[PDB]
């Protein structure tokens, strides 16, 4: 079952595995009804594995619904109860239709190429289909690390073209769990 | 640390 690089294949830093999800905005959500929506579609041990899945994968921008794309280290699952997230928080960046494919692209490069270079802090990446926008978000283990967090927002300037005046925001897991006019119908 | 620049990535996309 385990997966490594073929013969002449290039090895990866880590192993990495996409998740996939879809639902709808505002459900009651436990950690064990969260963890059944989401659903795992592959795992890689190489450039050529990473490239077979997503050379075959409906681009972000393509998705229906209120959907995501996750991609993690092999053994992390893309939820704040996983221990490797439970300190940890990600920078989250919004973005107006038509944007989030060439950013998802450019993000997971980055992120398998290790141009984070924040050691072992990387948890995954996310990308978020919404009704009139997109986000894209970068999990790290540590929240508190402000070397790293720092690290990490300019690498995501370095990577990505992103429109002019476009907000990056921080967000710890646990102030994520404790945050609560009308009520917010259509995302 | 492997480490691979966006380039060399890309490349490797027409290979199996
Ligand atoms: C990553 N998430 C998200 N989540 C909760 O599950 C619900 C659906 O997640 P989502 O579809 O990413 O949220 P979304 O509607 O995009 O917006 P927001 O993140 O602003 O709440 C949200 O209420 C969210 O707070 C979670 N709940 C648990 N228990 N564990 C988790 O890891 C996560």
């Amino acid at each position: 079952k385990a997966v490594v690089p073929g013969p002449a294949e290039h090895p990866l830093q880590y192993n990495y595995t996409f998740w996939y999800s879809r639902r709808t905005p505002g459900r009651p959500t436990s950690s064990q009804s969260y963890e059944q929506n989401i659903k795992q579609i592959g795992t890689f041990a190489s450039v050529e594995q990473f490239w077979r899945f997503y050379s075959h994968m409906v681009r972000p921008g393509d998705l229906t619904g209120h959907s995501d794309f996750h991609l993690f280290k092999e053994g992390i699952k893309p939820m704040w109860e996983d221990d490797a997230n439970k300190n940890g928080g990600k920078w989250i960046i919004r973005l107006r239709k038509g944007l989030a494919s060439r950013c998802w692209e450019n993000l997971i490069l980055a992120m398998l190429g290790e141009q984070f270079m924040v050691g072992e802090e990387i948890c995954g990446a996310v990308v978020s289909v919404r009704f009139q926008e997109d986000i894209i978000s970068i999990w790290n283990k540590t929240a508190s690390d402000q070397a790293t967090t720092a690290r990490i927002r300019d690498t995501l300037r370095r990577v990505l073209n992103l429109p002019p005046n476009t907000i990056m925001e921080y967000k710890t897991h646990t102030d994520s769990i404790k945050m609560p006019g009308p009520q917010r119908l259509l995302f | 640390r492997i480490i691979y620049d966006r380039k060399f990535l890309m490349e490797c996309r027409n290979s199996p």
